[PDB]
């Protein structure tokens, strides 16, 4: 679409109004620049940082707490305007609620995506200067001033400023890794080559660099109109949407907000019906709102996410967005790039064929594997030829590096051979010193071989040898002998058949094969001093001694095959999406485990059955290789069939937009998709994916700017580590949320009993705040340091539709059984405190009106004594403190039972040192709040008698025993009614 | 000789604060154990 | 614009009511009924065990009520402020009704079965019979119902009762009394009728509602006089205990511990 390469040389010039060699007039170029605009990309507008904070301050719980603070201020104003002697309790409560909202907003701001700098990274690839032919002269201008339809000259390492229709080139080669992800140079020629402009040879693209040669081109696109400009605009405008953890968080926020609103409105109408005054009704509503809202839950979730993100940072796994620590655990499909992600992005010797046997070399980057046999004379000859026919040499000042990790100035195959020779035998520099070159013949298109002549190894002056390298199927036509075990053996037809079989075997592995042969000078007929520099000499090269074959491939990383196997065992479907050719992609997919043994594509099935691919049912093939051309015109429904009916899927020769299409299609089937890549062509897919993972060393700047997680050491097993950590953090978040929610009931029930039975209030709002923001923070956070109860890598990925973080089973337990036991324990403590001071439980019914009356200072207890307002208020505040302590005491056993979901504490153990410290710190804080002087005026906490600490002990033991028996009943009868109701 | 209407609140505060300090120090010791 | 909740309730397929069938609802409700019944039984048993350890005669702790408060009777409608009119009987009818109800046990007819005790001596009773001294209503002269049914009202001289809060086993020291003085500079005449406050010691200690049956706490009646033509309204009078060091009256947090302040407004 929108192709200018079809146009002839004359037609192209007249369309743009540009001369063949004079270029474009300066005034015309200025006019076009004014009309069209600068040659630059436009970054999208960015949201100010203070806008994001304001958005975060309006959460579901934040709205309820804002309403509570507004009601606190209204209560203070009403109290002032009524009695002219206000107490600064509701004012301080409103200020504290506002501060809690602000701090929760800060926590949510930290736990949020930090935008992307994709456009800055893209602009970093725009050249600073561009050579443009204007008025027939070479003049260097800013690349931003380049206009559409002018001559541009690029040569030797100059980045392409715009999209060029190449009209002349002198051996021009460009690095198109920004479009295909492959660093192999591509020849550029003026001639029309391919219908697709992405593969045609006369189109040069912006953001690519001309590795060698010179070229002249006409600009056809400029700025955002260029191919990579559209990709940059698409990548920046894309968002990953809502992470799974954000969806779960908003779900339970909706649940709790609905419960809170229902209770608040119902009991506010109840208070109005019961002829409460406005101040009393507002106070009751504030208490209900504060009791229903978990004030520290969201901050606890953020802290747990931060802890598990810092846990993975110790494994060289940088987490950029805090929400990504769970997406990998929730992932059900991985769409992984090949070059630089699954492979090492380095040409490497993989297989060799000498002594009529295939030899496998160690292709790992750490060289941890086993090697072949180096005890063969023909192997010595092969290594000599391979490492001595090279032109590439190591660069200087990099000797303090592993051999495989050193840059080499030369071809990829040349560098592969050089590094292989360095690994196997000696040093190429010293070997070249031993055998001095006297003449060489470089590679040519019509030649298909390279030969060189140098000194003999046998120290004899007359002797010399001629090493040769070239295509395998043409090298044997010039050979008449094969060296076996150091012995010169003549050509045999059976040996030729074996050579052909080996060539097919190595070629079918997606590896490029090169032949090697050497010929020794027969006798004195060619003396040492003879000048070989005579071009076109009458010395045909024939009857050479073949030595062996060497095949080079881009090998997979060491950890990639095992990690892919483990991910597939964890129920994750791994899809291969690459910009490379289908044969190499399929070979790497077979190597790393994307395509397992026994699974064949439709083409392979047809080849096996000796039938055309049309007459074979596609359903018999569980694996498929889809080409970009087939995918280009494939509808959405047809793509859905491929992703549904095929378990092993490989996409090859895909454009950057087609990777985005594949990711969108995978997400359309209700899947959490992880995309792992390292190039700028993966950036739209990384942005669109639920989680985008980028490589550290190999990844480009755009890829790591567009990702949510970066593998700093390029260890692909970190993906398995991440999925395990995500599943573990999901389970631990369930445990922490249950622990935080179950203590809401002991705070809600006292207000309901207050309004219903008209008893003196058992719990104050200040005490509720002290429970949540205080004693329940460290214990809830300590659940993050919980190990897996079973093998979490055996279970399938959770269904986001069905497997919710907070469901009716969590609510069932927390709000109906454990919370109710805790509320009963607190109420028992309250009644004990009031009865030991003279007010028996039967006397408390209906006493709320007189108890709260500031002017009734002769309220009578069960023994006939009469109490002033302040004395009975001190008793009530002591009851509040004791209720607080009882909640802490029952939360002991609540923490112990929330430590596990299916396993018993006796099987799991108490090795969580954070949790024991949480219990001790919680109890110490409760005792300090109770007994510290001055807390009776600050928070209205009063010291408790020693016996009053043990009132809630029976209910804590009941909680522990009940949940231990329930977990025992779950472990037995796995599909039973108890598990279906209580196993959250 | 016991007297009603009086409780040793100050000694109770001493013992409670001592218990709180002991519990906090024990929690710190258990946390940083090695 | 989609009513997904329409199929959530009364789902034709399988008859799922809010995601649970009829059997599932019955089983879960039965479980919750049995669970809450067991919880209520345990709570009741624990409450019974706690109540079995308590004394029915004296509270376990009395350190939160160490000194008596001071309270006025009757309790006004709002803010402890007495507002009435001399000419309209229905304005002060509630005060007279409350005073008559309160002073019924103090009449000689009801307390004729009580005992007479010597004055000025603390009456400690170690025995189990626990007799109660009698408080004759004649001490509150001009503020009792015997002399006039209108307790000073309908005359511009309202009578208000001041009493000390009952505490079990409290023995005041010295000579307890209650003095009342007008706070305003106009100082309308206030008359504490039993001479001074004179809380005699023979009414202490209080031994509890269970043991010391028929107890009648000492009463102090204050009468605030107003001029006929001059209303003398918005008068504020403060009472306090100033005879016993055992009974505190200078507490800053508690404005009713040992003292009481109230306002009287008169009309016409
Ligand atoms: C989660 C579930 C939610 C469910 C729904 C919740 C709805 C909550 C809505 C409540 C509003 C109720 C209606 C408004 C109040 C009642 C109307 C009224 O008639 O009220 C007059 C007030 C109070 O008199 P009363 O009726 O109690 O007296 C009676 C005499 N008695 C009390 C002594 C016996 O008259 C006064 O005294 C004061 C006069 C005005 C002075 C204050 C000005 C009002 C403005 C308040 C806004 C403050 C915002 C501060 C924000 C700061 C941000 C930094
Ligand atoms: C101090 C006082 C504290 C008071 C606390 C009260 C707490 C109230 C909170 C209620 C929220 C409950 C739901 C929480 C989770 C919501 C989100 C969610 O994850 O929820 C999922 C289900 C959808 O289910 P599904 O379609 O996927 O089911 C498939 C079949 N399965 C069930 C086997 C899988 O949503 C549901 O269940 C929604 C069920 C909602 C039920 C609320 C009403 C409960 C009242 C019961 C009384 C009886 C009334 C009806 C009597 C009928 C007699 C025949
Ligand atoms: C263990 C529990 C820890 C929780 C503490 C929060 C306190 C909850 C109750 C606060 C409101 C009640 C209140 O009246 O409190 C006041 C106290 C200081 O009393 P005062 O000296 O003014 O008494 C005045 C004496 N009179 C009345 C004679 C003038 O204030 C204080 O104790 C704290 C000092 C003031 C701090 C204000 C700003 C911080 C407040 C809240 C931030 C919450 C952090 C966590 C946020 C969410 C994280 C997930
Ligand atoms: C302390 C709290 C003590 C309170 C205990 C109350 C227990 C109430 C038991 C009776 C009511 C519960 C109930 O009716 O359950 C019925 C289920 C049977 O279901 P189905 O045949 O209808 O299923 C149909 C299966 N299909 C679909 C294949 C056909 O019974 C079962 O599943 C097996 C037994 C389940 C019993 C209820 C759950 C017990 C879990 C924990 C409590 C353990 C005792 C802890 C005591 C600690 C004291 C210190
Ligand atoms: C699960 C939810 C279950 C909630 C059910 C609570 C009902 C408990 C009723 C216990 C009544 C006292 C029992 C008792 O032991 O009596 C013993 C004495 C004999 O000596 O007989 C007596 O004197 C009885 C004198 C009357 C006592 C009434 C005082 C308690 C009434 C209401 C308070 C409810 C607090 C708990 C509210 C629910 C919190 C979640
Ligand atoms: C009525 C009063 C209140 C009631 C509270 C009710 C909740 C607590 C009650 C019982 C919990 C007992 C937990 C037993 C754990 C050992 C299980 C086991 O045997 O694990 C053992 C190891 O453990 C340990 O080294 C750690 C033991 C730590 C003990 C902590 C003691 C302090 C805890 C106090 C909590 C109670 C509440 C106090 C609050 C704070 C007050 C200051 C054996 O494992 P292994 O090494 O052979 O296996 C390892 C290999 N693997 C797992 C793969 C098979
Ligand atoms: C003080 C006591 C009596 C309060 C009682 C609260 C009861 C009635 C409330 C609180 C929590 C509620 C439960 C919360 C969760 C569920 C799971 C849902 O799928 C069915 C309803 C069910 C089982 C609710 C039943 C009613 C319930 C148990
Ligand atoms: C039984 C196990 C599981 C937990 C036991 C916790 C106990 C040992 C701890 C927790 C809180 C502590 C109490 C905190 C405060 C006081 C008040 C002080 O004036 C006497 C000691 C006393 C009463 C402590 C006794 C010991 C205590 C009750
Ligand atoms: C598990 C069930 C059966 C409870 C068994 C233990 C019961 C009987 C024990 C454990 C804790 C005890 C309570 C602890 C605290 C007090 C306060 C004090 O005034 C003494 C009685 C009282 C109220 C105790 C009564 C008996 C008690 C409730
Ligand atoms: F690195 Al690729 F397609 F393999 F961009
Ligand atoms: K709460
Ligand atoms: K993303
Ligand atoms: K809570
Ligand atoms: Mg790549």
């Amino acid at each position: 679409s929108m192709d200018d390469h079809k146009l002839s040389l004359d037609e192209l010039h007249r369309k743009y109004g540009t001369d063949l060699s004079r270029g474009l007039t300066s005034a015309r170029a200025a006019e076009i620049l004014a009309r069209d605009g600068p040659n630059a990309l436009t970054p999208p507008p960015t949201t100010p940082e203070w806008i994001k904070f304001c958005r975060q301050l309006f959460g579901g719980f934040s709205m309820l707490l804002w309403i509570g603070a507004i009601l606190c201020f209204l209560a203070y104003s009403i109290q002032a305007a009524t009695e002219e002697e206000p107490q600064n309790d509701n004012l301080y409560l409103g200020v504290v609620l506002s501060a809690v909202v602000i701090i929760t907003g800060c926590f949510s701001y930290y736990q949020e995506a930090k935008s992307s700098k994709i456009m800055e990274s893209f602009k970093n690839m725009v050249p600073q200067q561009a050579l443009v032919i204007r008025n027939g002269e070479k003049m260097s201008i800013n690349a931003e001033e380049v206009v559409v339809g002018d001559l541009v000259e690029v040569k030797g390492g100059d980045r392409i400023p715009a999209d060029l229709r190449i009209i002349s080139a002198n051996g021009c080669k460009v690095d198109n890794s920004s479009l295909t992800g492959e660093s192999e140079p591509q020849t550029r020629s003026p001639d029309f080559t391919n219908e697709n402009p992405l593969e045609t040879r006369n189109i040069a693209f912006f953001s690519t660099n001309c590795v060698e040669g010179t070229a002249r081109g006409i600009v056809v696109y400029t700025g955002d109109r260029t191919v990579m400009g559209r990709i940059a605009t698409l990548a920046s405008g894309l968002e990953g949407g809502q992470t799974p953890i954000a969806a779960e968080i908003e779900h339970f926020i909706h649940i709790i907000t609905g419960v809170a609103v229902f209770l608040g409105v119902s009991f506010f109408i109840l208070s109005l019906i019961l002829e409460y005054t406005w101040l009393e009704a507002v106070i009751f509503l504030i208490g209900i709102i504060v009791a229903n809202v978990p004030e520290g839950l969201l901050a606890t979730v953020t802290v747990c996410l931060t802890l598990t993100a810092k846990r993975m940072a110790r494994k060289n796994c940088l987490v950029k967005n805090l929400e990504a620590v769970e997406t990998l655990g929730s992932t059900s499909t991985i769409c992984s790039d090949k070059t630089g992600t699954l492979t090492q992005n380095r040409m490497t010797v993989a297989h060799m064929w000498f002594d009529n046997q295939i030899h496998e070399a160690d292709t790992t980057e750490n060289q941890s594997g086993v090697s072949f046999d180096k005890t063969s004379a023909t192997w010595l000859a092969l290594s000599r030829i391979a490492g001595l026919c090279n032109r590439a040499v190591f660069q200087a000042n990099q000797e303090n590096l592993p051999i495989l990790k050193r840059a080499v100035a030369g071809d990829a195959s040349e560098s592969a051979l050089l590094k292989c020779i360095e690994l196997c035998c000696g040093s190429v520099k010293e070997m070249r010193e031993r055998y001095a070159k006297i003449v060489e013949i470089p590679f040519n298109s019509t030649n298909k071989y390279q030969l060189s002549i140098h000194k003999n190894p046998n120290t004899s002056e007359p002797q010399h040898l001629l090493v040769m390298k070239g295509a395998p199927e043409r090298i044997l036509d010039r050979c008449s002998s094969i060296l076996l075990h150091g012995k010169e053996q003549p050509l045999d037809e059976e040996l030729k058949d074996a050579f052909q079989n080996a060539y097919l075997e190595l070629g079918g592995l997606g590896e490029r094969v090169l032949g090697f042969c050497h010929l020794f000078l027969p006798d004195e007929q060619f003396p040492e001093g003879f000048q070989f520099d005579t071009d076109d000499v009458n010395f045909p090269i024939d009857n050479l001694c073949f030595v062996g074959l060497i095949s080079m491939i881009d090998p997979p990383r060491a950890a990639v095959p095992d990690a892919v196997g483990k991910c597939r065992s964890a129920g994750i479907k791994v899809i291969m999406v690459t910009g490379d050719h289908p044969i190499t992609a399929k070979a790497i997919a077979k190597g790393v485990g994307i395509i397992s043994e026994g699974n064949e594509t439709v083409e392979d099935i047809a080849a096996r059955l000796n039938i055309p691919v049309s007459q074979v049912n596609p359903r018999d093939a569980k694996a498929c290789v889809v080409h970009g051309s087939d995918l280009k015109d494939m509808t959405s429904e047809q793509l859905d069939d491929i992703l549904k009916y095929h378990t092993e899927i490989v996409f090859a020769r895909t454009s950057p937009q087609q990777k985005l299409i594949i990711v969108e299609g995978c997400q359309r089937q209700g899947a959490i998709v992880a995309v792992t890549g390292d190039g700028v062509n993966d950036s739209p897919a990384l942005k669109k994916a639920d989680i985008g993972v980028a490589m550290g060393i190999a990844g480009s700047d755009v890829s790591k700017q567009a990702a949510d997680m970066i593998l700093l050491d390029d260890n692909f097993a970190s993906i398995v580590t991440g999925v395990e950590e995500g599943r573990l953090i999901f389970d631990n978040l369930k445990k922490s949320i249950a622990y935080t929610l179950t203590s809401n009931i002991p705070e809600i029930t006292p207000f309901l009993i207050f309004i219903i039975a008209n008893i003196p209030l058992p719990l104050g709002t200040v005490t509720i705040l002290c429970i949540d923001l205080g004693t329940d923070m460290v214990p809830a956070i300590s659940l993050a340091y919980e190990q897996a109860e079973s093998d979490i890598m055996k279970r399938q990925p959770r269904n986001p539709k069905t497997d919710k973080l907070v469901n009716e089973r969590l609510i069932s337990m927390a709000y109906g059984q454990i919370g109710m036991i805790q509320a009963l324990g607190g109420f028992f403590t309250y009644f004990v405190i009031l009865a030991e001071n003279g007010f028996l439980p039967i006397h408390l019914l209906g006493l709320r009106v007189d108890w709260d009356d500031r002017w009734i200072n002769d309220v009578e207890d069960s023994y006939g004594q009469q109490w002033t307002y302040e004395q009975r208020k001190i008793v009530e505040f002591t009851c509040h403190t004791a209720f607080f302590v009882s909640i802490v005491v029952v939360q002991w056993a609540d923490l112990v039972i929330c430590k596990t979901r299916r396993n018993s504490v006796f099987q799991q153990g108490m090795k969580n040192k954070i949790l024991i410290f949480g219990l001790f710190e919680e109890t110490a804080l409760a005792a300090f709040l109770s007994y510290c002087p001055g807390m009776g005026v600050a928070l209205r906490m009063y010291p408790l008698k020693p016996t009053w600490w043990f009132c809630a002990f029976p209910y804590s033991l009941l909680i522990f025993v009940y949940d231990e028996v329930r977990k025992l009943i779950i472990r037995r009868r796995p599909g039973g009614w108890v598990e279906k109701e209580t196993y959250y | 000789e016991d007297d009603p209407f009086f409780y040793d609140e100050h000694t109770l505060r001493k013992r409670g604060l001592l218990v709180a300090a002991v519990l906090f120090i024990t929690g710190i010791i258990i946390l940083t154990s090695g | 614009s989609l009513a997904e909740w329409k199929l959530f309730i009364y789902n034709p397929t399988t008859g799922e009511f809010l995601g649970r069938t009829a059997k599932s609802w019955g089983l879960i409700l039965l479980f919750y009924l049995v669970f809450y019944g067991f919880l209520a039984a345990l709570f009741s048993f624990t409450m019974w065990v706690m109540l079995q350890t308590l004394n029915d005669e004296v509270p376990k702790y009395r350190d939160q009520i160490p000194s008596p408060g001071l309270m006025v009777f009757p309790k006004p409608v709002t803010a402890l402020e007495y507002t009435f009119s001399r000419s309209d009987p229905t304005s002060y009818a509630g005060y007279i009704e409350d005073l008559k109800k309160f002073l019924k046990p103090y009449t000689l007819e009801e307390q004729k079965n009580l005992t007479v005790c010597p004055d000025g001596a603390l009456f400690e009773q170690k025995g189990p019979v626990y007799v109660a001294c009698q408080f004759p209503i004649s001490l509150l002269q001009a503020c009792s119902g015997m002399n006039d049914p209108d307790f000073g009202y309908s005359q511009g001289n309202p009578c208000i009762l001041v009493k000390m809060n009952r505490i079990i086993g409290l023995k005041p020291e010295g000579v307890p009394r209650i003095d009342c003085v007008s706070k305003n500079e106009d100082i309308p005449n206030v008359a504490v009728y039993p001479h001074n406050g004179m809380i005699d010691l023979k009414y202490f200690p209080y031994y509890g509602k269970k043991l010391h049956v028929g107890y009648l706490q000492p009463l102090v009646a204050v009468q605030v006089s107003f001029a006929p033509n001059n209303t003398g309204k918005e008068v504020t009078v403060e009472c306090k205990i100033d005879g016993s060091a055992n009974l505190k009256s200078q507490d800053d947090r508690d404005k009713f511990l040992g003292r009481v302040m109230f306002k009287i407004t008169a009309r016409a």
